[PDB]
């Protein structure tokens, strides 16, 4: 006794024959959904934990997108801090860049150069051994080189190097003269990711790329993955917008295409439950046929019936892809929180997880669409034919 | 003047990949209150015309006239909502949902009305002990025997004033005990409000107690010959 | 791909 | 001879109702889903393991020994220890080099080795995988370089091409006295998988002898195996036959990582294709429950002509097994075609997308392999004829318990 | 001695939450070879009877003894052992398989009982060819008219040496000139091996034939009262 009537002509047919068994046959639908979402979130959120710790090893020890002119470098006094204001941005900090080629007594090698004013805070400042920020002062050319850069190149403190950007060099009419100077080391810093092998700290006042302004602004992003997204706001008139998918272009697109094969791999499940609703309605709209026609004569009109019909799937699957994703947010959760029940692999590197909010409900939304879109054919098969004509 | 309306009645059907005519010059009429009935054999069409006079079918060759109004130009729902207003249905193959209880089953009509909710808890029962079944309301038809939940049935399309009841076979499974009790209140009904119901059956003993003898031969019903 | 572990043999 | 356990059931799958047929294709199709491409996958992962002992495992040394920041004085007393060692296949002595090129207003991070081309074919393949005609020009004192793919394509340069690049200054005496550059001509280039070109290039022994201003001396030794799995081992009694120590290193602890992303991904797509078939189940147990309600009443007429309880119970599970059967089929006859045909099917699918993935500047290759194995076939066929049966059991079991006499026989 | 020993027989059935009782106190004994015939009306449980004796059911109020053996202490692979060997069952429904053809239908009793694999296309065809339907063996149900697969039906049970042979209207459908067609080789199979069979119908003209008269009224055969 309901007051909307197409609800309550199916309520009741969602389980009519009580038995341990019988009972089981009507939730196949509802299990194998919350089976092929519970099973799409978790690996999902498995991806995007190794994604979270790769970004904040690579992307949040570099700098992620910088605000430079299109005339080379940019004078500080036509752009200062207060005149940008771009969304998605909490820290701007004056920064020249450039790719320098090293000079030692042994071995030569390559790397991006830092350099950063040492009274403001950098991201590398932790992962310090041994150096004090401070010691970086214009004049003295003082340098920090990476833990894997100085081990290959058999510098320690004390040394000395050569220094030369290739890129800026000074285009002399007398041929070509690269621009270099004789830096001295005063130690190394060890940041336990691959950035310790091609970043090198200096000094932000450095002529040995091109006369005293910068090269651009160093801002960060609270979402450094969307730069796609940001890069097309309304920027300070001569100014040009970098990113760091000019250096790590293609790795961090690699991830985010894992992830969308993984994730069509795994909607495999939720595909072939979708066939499973259907097959379960086809089942009862020709087992229902009397059901129906005295139905129609009673009153109830088709568009009625057809409802009648698209609830028993519509109901399954939304109970089913709630299921599915409040189960998916607790394995990951707990998938080593009390034991590792895992089967454990053969890794021990604490495997993290990150559950994100908007794309579990971009699942399960997914989930409850397909469930409502595979369930035409069976409801609108009920209606379309003759009711006593057909049957009685 | 008359309540019902339909004359040269040419319905066919697909038999053979041709449409065979199964109904033809079908010119019967159905008064007020009065109680008609139709014998034919179990194969002569009687039992598709029936499907017709409901608006569930199309003869595409002829017209049916419901208290002055055609069925040609109405839709689905036009249709479903006179059919729920001044119609009724009874078969005999005991068509009930073994889902519902005997109450429930009963109320459906007048849930797709969308009456009163204390409405079918005064009217539905009331049928059920008009008939003797309100003590086994609150069941299921697969518990009731094969005679018990029959008058279910029949009680259900009585519910929401019916003004032209269509019956086939009713009598077909339930034995002759209550063959009687079953037509007692039915006679009432037409004496209480004035309604009208017309049965078609193959057999001609149980047609005494009716009014009119109409029975049919492949679609066509003139006299009395047997 | 996207799973590095970074484990040097000395 | 068929048995009566099955007998004609076949025949009993020829019924007829309505909207039917569409639920017969649904359910052939849906279990079919799920093996055609387990099937692509895990062959796919078979041509991924056959092009990395082919394109990584033999151009990459699986051992090298070097001492610590010393000249080798006697290097060859070492080669001749290190020649005879119960796993070693062979041995090459080679120099590590980190000079740089700079030429054309770019830079590029390239690692230059010296090799003797008499021994550089007798532990790798490189030498298969030369772009030109024929690397046997390679002598001493001609000014002769090989690069990779990746260096040529930064350079813009040809065969033949004159290139200044950067050498380190070997003084004794640790200072900073000038930069050195020698220009060499390009005597040909290779590519190999499509990560190691732009981070691999060689020259002769001898030049690279003469351009350290070193005698008889070489840096480090480079050895091929023959169980390349083993190499963590093989490679600490290798070096026992030196001196007090020298290093030790080999190829697991930096393309390791690469099997263990094979197997996982095999092991992930199995466990991910186990619950699309068992998901697929459900489909066959929906359609064999109406079967048996659809049947009771031949049911009823075998228990009266004298049909045991087992005959009933095994009828159903011999007629879910046909249409899990002619699904698994279907799936495998479209995932051997798929599969036989990937590296064609995947090329054109790039050239609709316009860009292709598989980028030849991260990854292990350019392409996706496809290598067919008829033991994965067979694995995956009775993975879903074993989850066909267990769907079609319980209802077969409750089919057995169909009162005959509660419905009229 | 005897062959059949059903003696109490108190048989109940479900109707109305309550074990109503249908069959009370039924002794009656089965020969070797003598033919009866039980009549009673269609409601009066003469056919639920017919299933107690062929094991199908259980009376919990009595015992059945068949060849000197009761069908208590047996589980139901021995039941159905039982019915494959000495029992048969003619019904009037016209229970087939409407997938094996008229050949095959026949030898499923011989199929459960593992039989020679040429036993059984020597033995069905001649019980066709006894009835006189041999050439259409290679049929469909679907194809053969509703008179004819009837006798196919018929010969069905009677292929593994049937002791004592269940009917239920085995004339039902199929007119009066096969009635005795049908009849003359069922008596002459009680001299040729000397079988026994029973039949219960609801009509006394067609028990002419038969050797004895046990006509039942409410689970009571007594004497000859009509
Ligand atoms: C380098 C790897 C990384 O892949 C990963 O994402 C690593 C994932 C590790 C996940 C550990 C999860 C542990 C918890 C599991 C819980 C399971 C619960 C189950 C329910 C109880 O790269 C890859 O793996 C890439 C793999 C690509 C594999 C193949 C994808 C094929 C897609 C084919 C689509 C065909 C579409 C055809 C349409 C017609
Ligand atoms: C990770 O550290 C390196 C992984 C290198 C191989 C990456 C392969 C990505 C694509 C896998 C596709 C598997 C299915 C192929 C058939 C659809």
């Amino acid at each position: 006794y309901q007051p909307v009537a197409l609800f309550i002509g199916l309520r009741y047919m969602r389980g009519r024959a009580a038995d341990r068994f019988g009972r089981f046959v009507s939730w196949l639908s509802t299990i194998g959904i919350t089976l092929g979402v519970m099973a799409l979130v978790t690996v999902l959120s498995v991806m995007n934990g190794f994604e979270r710790e790769l970004q904040n090893n690579i992307l949040g020890l570099m700098p992620q997108a910088i605000l430079s002119s299109e005339h080379g470098s940019l004078n500080p006094q036509q752009l200062p801090e207060t005149a940008v204001k771009l969304d998605g941005v909490n820290r701007v900090a004056p920064i020249t860049t450039g790719d320098v080629v090293l000079q030692s007594a042994r071995s030569v090698a390559v790397g991006v150069m830092l350099g950063i004013d040492p009274a403001q805070k950098d991201p590398l400042t932790p992962y310090l051994v041994n150096v004090k920020q401070t010691d970086l002062e214009p004049g003295k050319y003082n340098v920090i080189l990476g833990e894997q850069l100085a081990s290959q190149l058999g510098v320690n403190r004390g040394d000395q190097i050569r220094v030369m950007v290739p890129s800026a060099s000074q285009f002399t009419p007398m041929g070509r003269i690269p621009s270099q100077r004789l830096f001295n080391v005063i130690g190394t810093f060890a940041a336990n990711s691959e950035v310790d092998g091609y970043e090198m700290l200096v000094n932000i006042e450095d002529a040995s790329r091109l006369m005293g302004n910068i090269t651009g602004w160093r801002l960060w992003l609270d979402e450094p993955l969307k730069v796609d997204s940001l890069s097309q706001q309304k920027l300070p008139e001569g100014s040009k917008w970098q990113d760091w998918r000019d250096r790590k272009g293609e790795l961090f697109q690699a991830v985010r295409m894992e992830k969308n094969m993984m994730g069509l791999l795994l909607s495999l499940i939720v595909a072939v439950a979708a066939f499973n609703i259907i097959t379960s309605l086809g089942l009862m709209v020709m087992e229902k046929q009397g059901e129906v026609a005295i139905l129609q004569t009673q009153g109830l009109t088709p568009r009625q019936i057809m409802m009648v019909f698209m609830v028993q799937g519509a109901s399954a699957g939304i109970i089913g892809a709630i299921l599915g994703a409040a189960l998916g947010a607790l394995l990951a959760s707990q998938l080593n929180n009390l034991m590792p029940i895992i089967g454990v692999l053969l890794d021990g590197a604490a495997l993290p997880v990150a559950i994100e909010p908007l794309q579990v409900i971009v699942i399960a939304l997914v989930a409850m669409a397909i469930a409502l879109l595979s369930t035409l054919y069976p409801s609108w098969r009920a209606a379309a034919t003759q009711p006593a004509e057909a049957l009685r | 003047k008359i309540l019902l309306q339909c004359d040269n009645l040419c319905k066919r059907y697909q038999e053979g990949s041709v449409q065979t005519d199964v109904l033809h010059n079908v010119s019967f009429s159905v008064g007020e209150g009065e109680m008609m009935a139709i014998v034919g054999s179990s194969g002569s069409g009687k039992s598709t015309l029936l499907h017709l006079l409901g608006g569930l079918d199309t003869p595409t060759s002829g017209d049916v006239i419901f208290n002055g109004q055609p069925m040609s130009k109405l839709s689905s729902a036009a249709k479903a909502e006179l059919r729920n207003q001044k119609l009724g249905f009874i078969y005999q193959f005991h068509h009930l949902l073994p889902d519902f209880t005997a109450l429930e089953n009963v109320a459906m009509p007048l849930l797709i009305g969308k009456k009163k909710p204390a409405e079918i808890n005064s009217r539905a029962l009331e049928m059920l002990k008009a008939v003797g079944l309100d003590h086994r309301a609150n069941h299921r038809p697969s518990e009731l025997s094969g005679g018990e939940r029959q008058r279910v049935a029949i009680a259900r399309a009585l519910v929401n004033n019916p003004r032209l009841v269509l019956a086939d076979e009713p009598t077909g499974n339930l034995d002759a005990r209550n063959a009687d009790s079953i037509f007692q209140l039915l006679g009432e009904l037409n004496r209480l409000q004035g309604t009208a119901f017309l049965v078609v059956t193959h057999d001609l003993q149980l047609a005494k107690r009716m009014s009119r003898q109409l029975e049919m031969r492949d679609g066509r019903l003139t006299a009395e010959l047997s | 791909c996207s799973s590095n572990a970074k484990i040097d043999q000395l | 001879p068929l048995s009566l356990l099955i007998g004609l059931r076949f025949s009993r799958g020829r019924r007829r109702g309505g909207m039917v047929s569409l639920i017969s294709v649904i359910s052939t199709i849906g279990i079919a889903l799920g093996v055609a491409v387990l099937i692509v996958g895990l062959s796919a992962m078979n041509g991924f393991e056959r092009e990395l002992n082919n394109r990584i495992l033999a151009v990459v040394p699986h051992g090298e020994i070097e001492a610590v920041d010393q000249p080798w004085t006697n290097w060859q007393e070492a080669l001749d220890h290190v020649q005879k060692v119960p796993g070693i296949a062979a041995a090459a002595p080679y120099i590590n080099f980190t000079g740089l090129v700079e030429s054309g207003a770019n830079l590029r991070a390239i690692q230059v080795k010296g090799v003797n081309p008499q021994q550089e074919q007798r532990l790798s393949a490189l030498p298969s995988f030369v772009q030109g005609d024929a690397w046997r020009n390679f002598k001493a004192g001609e000014q002769q370089i090989i690069i990779g793919k990746g260096v040529a394509d930064a350079l813009k340069v040809k065969q033949g091409d004159w290139v200044s690049i950067m050498i380190p200054n070997s003084n004794p005496e640790h200072k900073l006295m000038q930069p050195k550059r020698v220009r060499l001509h390009v005597a040909g280039i290779l590519q190999l998988s499509g990560q190691l070109d732009h981070s691999f290039a060689m020259i002769p022994l001898a030049d690279a002898q003469q351009y350290l201003d070193m005698g008889s001396s070489v840096s480090g030794i480079a050895l091929k195996m023959t169980d390349v799995f083993n190499a963590n081992k093989l490679v600490r009694d290798a070096g026992e036959v030196t001196n007090s120590y020298v290093y030790i290193k080999s190829w697991i602890g930096t393309y390791g990582y690469m099997y263990r992303d094979i197997q996982m991904i095999r092991a992930i797509m199995y466990l991910a294709m186990v619950l699309v078939i068992g998901v697929a189940c459900f489909n066959i147990v929906s359609t064999l429950v109406m079967a048996v309600k659809d049947k009771s009443g031949d049911i009823a007429v075998l228990r009266t002509l004298g049909a045991k309880d087992g005959l009933i119970r095994a009828i159903f599970v011999w007629y879910g097994l046909l249409a899990g059967l002619f699904g698994s089929l279907c799936g495998v006859i479209i995932g051997v075609v798929v599969s036989l045909q990937l590296t064609p099917i995947i090329e054109w699918i790039e050239k609709l997308i316009g860009h292709q993935f598989l980028s030849s500047d991260i990854y292990f290759i350019d392409f996706l392999p496809s290598e067919l194995h008829w033991l994965d076939v067979f694995y995956v066929l009775v993975t879903a004829l074993l989850l066909s049966l267990l769907a079609s059991w319980y209802p077969a079991r409750r089919a057995s318990n169909i009162d005959p006499a509660r419905v009229l026989s």
